[PDB]
RNA sequence: AGACUCUGGCAUGCUAUUCUUAGAGGGACAAGUGGCGUUCAGCCACCCGAGAUUGAGCUAACAGGUCUGUGAUGCCCUGUCCGGGGCUGCACGCGCGCUACACUGACUGGCUCAGCGUGUCCUACGCCGGCAGGCGCGGGUAACCCGUUGAACCCCAUUCGUGAUGGGGAUCGGGGAUUGCAAUUAUUCCCC
């Protein structure tokens, strides 16, 4: 059993498989440290540095992405992992734990749970 | 059909979708088709006693 | 009257001014 | 005979703001088109009644919710004014 | 085959009133029942009910025009194809737009991510030439094939280094190829 969550931007569209696991981060087949703009690596390290990776390793995460931009992408990752997270420690794991990382990850960022409702306004005659 | 707001009525596309983002979204929770949306979601005069008039 | 009429020329108009500029699913 | 236009809109809107106060057969209905408006055209109340009679037995076949729901906002429209 | 307007059948109710009157008020609203029904519009049959419809008034045109029959109707006068040419040719004034005037930059190599459309002209693939481009064979009248639409900026490493300079590219000379009756007044592209 595991749990899909899906991660969203302007254009860029992510989806996240978060089930049992060693700790193993994989995003399109390759680990998270190793995505191309290297100088938004701290944003691909923002969510786990914030709960701590002793925790990571009973979960297994793997996002695959379709749409966007470089930075674009790499937020619609950072944002589908901790959505990924939140939901697989609230249907599996007890309501405290999930309450507690909604709370430091709510006071942190507001656009790790929701999304920037940010698009490209049409032009019209 | 049988509903108040459907009698009540002034009387490609089909393939669209509507995510609704609360809680967080799990693709294999049963209960998430819930949460999907196949449709867009979302005159007479007062007299004194406050009767209508209709003509 | 006339102090009012002084300190009305003696301060600055403000207040109102309606300025009209600039999810789930 | 067909309903016309206006009678359709004229029962619909009564049917939307005093569901409560309509009663079930013909009789109280016309009452209540009396005393809800002051309707000066006799064949007009005639067919706005039995058009709002129909129009509350096709309801009451349904969900019990919606009415419910129309109660409460009906209820709390009322106590706001 | 009037889903226009108005109205009548029964009043032992009111007024000067059950028999004659003439004003007003009730009464019919498809109202109810069973079937045919897209299960909602309509249709058929029947009960209660005086009345589930009987009477009074209501076809007409061509601001598109045509075919060319019309009033010695009124006002004003008594072209064709062919060949080439330029269609802004440039001292200047007045504005739309592109390029950069370098170092946050330029060169090279690697690296990796979108969206709006379209096609018998979009092209997949194999052969030749460094490139401009040819040859051959397929897919597509279309979310199928081009096309998991593999793009640019950006990212990493080298070289350059304050120099009218490896910036910027104008204006020129030559060659080659492509498009077409025809390219000169450089159609266009690649290279030097």
């Amino acid at each position: 059993q595991s749990v899909q969550v899906f991660g969203r931007k302007k254009t860029a569209t992510a989806v996240a498989h978060c089930k049992r696991g060693n700790g193993l981060i994989k995003v399109n087949g390759r680990p998270l440290e190793m995505i191309e703009p290297r100088t938004l690596q701290y944003k691909l390290l923002e969510p786990v540095l914030l709960l701590g990776k002793e925790r990571f390793a009973g979960v297994d995460i793997r996002v695959r992405v379709k749409g966007g931009g470089h930075v674009a992408q790499i937020y619609a990752i950072r944002q589908s992992i901790s959505k990924a997270l939140v939901a697989y420690y609230q249907k599996y794991v007890d309501e405290a734990s999930k309450k507690e990382i909604k709370d430091i990850l709510i006071q942190y960022d507001r656009t790790l749970l929701v999304a920037d409702p940010r698009r490209c306004e049409s032009k019209k005659f | 059909g049988d509903s108040i707001e459907e009698i009540l009525a002034d009387s490609r596309q089909r393939s669209r979708a509507w995510l609704k983002e609360d809680e967080p979204l799990n693709f294999l929770d049963p209960k998430v088709a819930q949460r999907v949306l196949a449709t867009q979601p979302g005159g007479f005069k007062v007299s004194a006693d406050g009767r209508l008039i209709i003509r | 009257p006339l102090a009012d009429q002084i300190l009305a020329g003696n301060a600055v108009r403000a207040g109102v001014r309606e300025k009209r500029r600039g999810e789930e699913y | 005979r067909v309903r016309t236009k206006t009678v359709k809109k004229a029962a619909r809107v009564i049917i939307e703001k005093y569901y409560t106060r309509l009663g079930n057969d013909f009789h109280t209905n016309k009452r209540v088109c009396e005393e809800i408006a002051i309707i000066p055209s006799k064949k007009l109340r005639n067919k706005i009644a039995g058009y709002v009679t129909h129009l509350m037995k096709r309801i009451q076949r349904g969900p019990v919710r919606g009415i419910s729901i129309k109660l409460q906002e009906e209820e709390r429209e009322r106590r706001d004014n």
